[PDB]
C-alpha cells in the first residue's frame, strides 16, 4: 500500500548519511527499487535503478541496498549540494503504476541544531462571532529546515482541516513554518483542548489551547 | 542532449479542461514508454499515467481514471495529457518523463497546472490576542490573523511602522480553497500589554483593502 | 595427473555471470600455491582454509565456478553479501569454504565502442539459493500488468549487458573470476595437494 520514508536526514561535511524506505513483501520484497533527488526548484534525478544501479554520470559515493521489506539509499563525501528530498519508488503486486515514498529532505549541516520556538493562538472572538474557528501554530527558528506537524484533538490525532507551509528561510539563516487548523466553532467548543505537535529532528515541542 | 521540454499548464477553474505536451529530443522516442508524474505544491511525487513506444497501451493511476488521456504523437515527439473535468486536488507540478528499466531516467522540468475558482478577494482580519499560553518569562506573544486573501501579496505592519523589533510575519499558506492566509507575530514585554497599544497595519492592495486591527489582552 | 586449473583459469573464454560456468575437479592432486604463489591475482581470499593448508587436505571434489563481472562487484563474491551479482547472478553460502580469485580482464574482454556480449541479471523475483543458476530469459513483470510476453512501460527483458569500454574507471572494466569451492562428502577423497 505504503513506502514510508522518514521526514528528514542530516550529516556534515564529508560524512555519510543513509536514507531508509520501508515497505512490505508484495513491494519492496517483490520488485525492483528506485531512487530520486529533488534539488528545490528543480525535477527529480535518477541516482539509483534496480535496487543497486546507477545510471551513467551517478557518482559511486551513491549505493543502494535492500532488505527483505525496507531499502536503503547511501551517500558518502556529503557536500552542500546534495541538499535536496530524496525519494524511493517501486512497484507493487496489486497495482498497474509505480508508488513513491513520502521523501527524505537532507540537510548537510553548515550551523548547529536549533529547536524550534512554537506559539500557539486559539481562535480569536471575533472570528468565533463570524461563525469560524482557526487555530494558529507558528513555528520559528529551528535548524535544519525540516519539520512534521501533528494536530491533536483531546490527544486523538486531528486529519480534515490542517494546512501546514513548508519551511522558509528567516533572515538570521534559521527556518519558520507554520501551520492552521480550521474548525467549526462547535468542534472548537465539543473538545477539551487542541494540541500542535511539532517534531524536529526527532524532538517533538508541544502546546496546546483550549476554549475558554 | 536527452531534453523534455513541456508546456500547456496554467490556470483553469474546477470542471475545466488543459492538455499538456512535452516534446522530446535527442533519443529514440518510438522505443521508449513514456509517463506523467505529478506533484502538488509541497507533497510528493504521484504517478499519473503511460503509454507504451507505439502508443498502443496505455495505463492510469485509479485517482485520474476516466478524466485523464495520455496519447503520443511519434511523427513529432511528442507525448501529451489531455484532463477533463479538473479539481482543485489536479493543482500540481506536471512532468513528463521517459521510462528507463523499470524506473523514470530523463524528467522534463515540469509544468504547472492551477485548478482554481480564487477571485480577487481582500483579508479578514482577526487579532490574536496574547495570553499566559503565549507569554514565556517576561515577553508576551501577539499578533494578527490575515484570513482568506487573493492573489499575493499582503503587507503587515505594526503600529504604523514605529514598531519592527520583534515582529515576525510568516510566509502565507496556500489554502485548497486557492485562498492565502498569513499571520505576524510580535513579541514584546508582557508588563508593556495594557499600557502600550499595539495595532497591526493590514494593506492588500489588489482588493484595495486596508485595516487596523488593535490587539488587545482580554478581561472577562 | 594434475587437477586442470590452467584450463579453468587460462580458458579463452570465459561465461557471463548470469550463466556462470563451472567445472568438476576430480582424481587428481592440486598444487595450490601455484596460484597464490602468482602475484597475477587482484584478489584471492579464502574462507575456511588456508592458501598453503590446501596443499595438506583432501577432498571429495573441487567445483571451479567461473565467470565475468565488473571490478566494483568482486566483492559481492564472498560470503554473506548482497547486491545484483550476489542475489540475482551468482550466489555463495554463508558457510563457504572456498578461494575466490579474480583479475583485471580490460585486455581481453572491452572492446571499443563496447563489447556487449557479457551480460548480468538485472531483475528477478527473489533472490539466488547459494550455487543456484538462473539462465531464464523470461520478461521481467513489474506491478500488476500481465507482460503477455512483451516488452514495456512495466514489462523488462531480465539480462542487459555490461558493454565493456577499455576506457572504464576501473570500477567498471571486466575482471574473470575464479571461485574454487572443497567439497567433503562420506566417500573417497579424490582430490588432494602434494602434502598427503
Ligand atoms: C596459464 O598460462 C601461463 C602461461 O603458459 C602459465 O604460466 C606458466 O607456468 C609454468 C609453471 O607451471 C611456468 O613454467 C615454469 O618454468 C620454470 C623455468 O623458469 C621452471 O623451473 C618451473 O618448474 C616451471 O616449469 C611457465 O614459465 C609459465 N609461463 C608464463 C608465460 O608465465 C600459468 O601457470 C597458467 N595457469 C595455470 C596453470 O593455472
Amino acid at each position: 500500500s505504503v513506502l514510508t520514508q522518514p521526514p528528514s536526514a542530516s550529516g556534515t561535511p564529508g560524512q555519510s548519511v543513509s536514507i531508509s524506505c520501508s515497505g512490505t513483501y508484495s513491494n519492496i520484497g517483490s520488485n525492483p527499487v528506485n531512487w530520486y533527488q529533488q534539488v528545490p526548484g528543480t525535477a527529480p534525478k535518477l541516482l539509483i535503478y534496480a535496487n543497486d544501479q546507477r545510471p551513467s554520470g551517478v557518482p559511486d559515493r551513491f549505493s543502494g541496498s535492500k532488505s527483505a521489506t525496507s531499502a536503503f539509499l547511501a551517500i558518502g563525501g556529503l557536500q552542500s549540494e546534495d541538499d535536496a528530498d530524496y525519494y524511493c519508488s517501486t512497484w507493487d503486486d496489486s497495482l498497474p503504476g509505480p508508488l513513491f515514498g513520502g521523501g527524505t529532505k537532507l540537510t548537510v549541516l553548515g550551523q548547529p541544531k536549533a529547536n524550534p520556538t512554537v506559539t500557539l493562538f486559539p481562535p480569536s472572538s471575533e472570528e468565533l462571532q463570524a461563525n469560524k474557528a482557526t487555530l494558529v501554530c507558528l513555528i520559528s527558528d529551528f535548524y535544519p529546515g525540516a519539520v512534521t506537524v501533528a494536530w491533536k484533538a483531546d490527544g486523538s490525532p486531528v486529519k480534515a482541516g490542517v494546512e501546514t507551509t513548508k519551511p522558509s528561510k528567516q533572515s538570521n539563516n534559521k527556518y519558520a513554518a507554520s501551520s492552521y487548523l480550521s474548525l467549526t466553532p462547535e468542534q472548537w467548543k465539543s473538545h477539551r483542548s487542541y494540541s500542535c505537535q511539532v517534531t524536529h529532528e526527532g524532538s517533538t515541542v508541544e502546546k496546546t489551547v483550549a476554549p475558554t | 542532449e536527452v531534453q523534455l521540454l513541456e508546456s500547456g499548464g496554467g490556470l483553469v477553474q474546477p470542471g475545466g479542461s488543459l492538455r499538456l505536451s512535452c516534446a522530446a529530443s535527442g533519443f529514440t522516442f518510438s522505443r521508449f514508454a513514456m509517463t506523467w508524474v505529478r506533484q502538488a505544491p509541497g507533497k510528493g511525487l504521484e504517478w499519473v499515467s503511460a503509454i507504451s513506444g507505439s502508443g498502443g497501451s496505455t495505463y492510469y493511476a485509479d485517482s485520474v481514471k476516466g478524466r485523464f488521456t495520455i496519447s503520443r504523437d511519434n511523427s513529432k515527439n511528442t507525448l501529451y495529457l489531455q484532463m477533463n473535468s479538473l479539481r482543485a486536488e489536479d493543482t500540481a507540478v506536471y512532468y513528463c518523463a521517459k521510462v528507463g528499466w523499470g524506473a523514470f531516467d530523463i524528467w522534463g522540468q515540469g509544468t504547472m497546472v492551477t485548478v482554481s475558482s480564487a477571485s480577487t478577494k481582500g483579508p479578514s482580519v482577526f487579532p490574536l490576542a496574547p495570553s499566559s499560553k503565549s507569554t514565556s518569562g517576561g515577553t508576551a506573544a501577539l499578533g494578527c490573523l490575515v484570513k482568506d486573501y487573493f492573489p499575493e501579496p499582503v503587507t503587515v505592519s505594526w503600529n504604523s511602522g514605529a514598531l519592527t523589533s520583534g515582529v515576525h510575519t510568516f510566509p502565507a499558506v496556500l489554502q485548497s480553497s486557492g485562498l492565502y492566509s498569513l499571520s505576524s507575530v510580535v513579541t514584546v514585554p508582557s508588563s508593556s500589554l495594557g499600557t502600550q497599544t499595539y495595532i497591526c497595519n493590514v494593506n492588500h492592495k489588489p482588493s484595495n483593502t486596508k485595516v487596523d486591527k488593535k490587539v488587545e489582552p482580554k478581561s472577562c | 595427473n594434475l587437477c586442470p586449473f590452467g584450463e579453468v583459469f587460462n580458458a579463452t573464454r570465459f561465461a557471463s555471470v548470469y550463466a556462470w560456468n563451472r567445472k568438476r575437479i576430480s582424481n587428481c592432486v592440486a598444487d595450490y600455491s601455484v596460484l597464490y604463489n602468482s602475484a597475477s591475482f587482484s584478489t584471492f581470499k579464502c574462507y575456511g582454509v588456508s592458501p598453503t593448508k590446501l596443499n595438506d587436505l583432501c577432498f571429495t571434489n573441487v567445483y571451479a565456478d567461473s565467470f565475468v563481472i565488473r571490478g566494483d562487484e568482486v566483492r559481492q563474491i564472498a560470503p554473506g553479501q548482497t547486491g545484483k551479482i550476489a542475489d540475482y547472478n551468482y550466489k555463495l553460502p554463508d558457510d563457504f569454504t572456498g578461494c575466490v580469485i579474480a583479475w583485471n580482464s580490460n585486455n581481453l574482454d572491452s572492446k571499443v565502442g563496447g563489447n556487449y556480449n557479457y551480460l548480468y541479471r538485472l531483475f528477478r523475483k527473489s533472490n539466488l539459493k547459494p550455487f543456484e543458476r538462473d539462465i531464464s530469459t523470461e520478461i521481467y513483470q513489474a506491478g500488476s500488468t500481465p507482460c503477455n510476453g512483451v516488452e514495456g512501460f512495466n514489462c523488462y527483458f531480465p539480462l542487459q549487458s555490461y558493454g565493456f569500454q577499455p576506457t572504464n574507471g576501473v570500477g567498471y572494466q571486466p575482471y574473470r573470476v575464479v571461485v574454487l569451492s572443497f567439497e567433503l562428502l562420506h566417500a573417497p577423497a579424490t582430490v588432494c595437494g602434494p602434502g598427503s
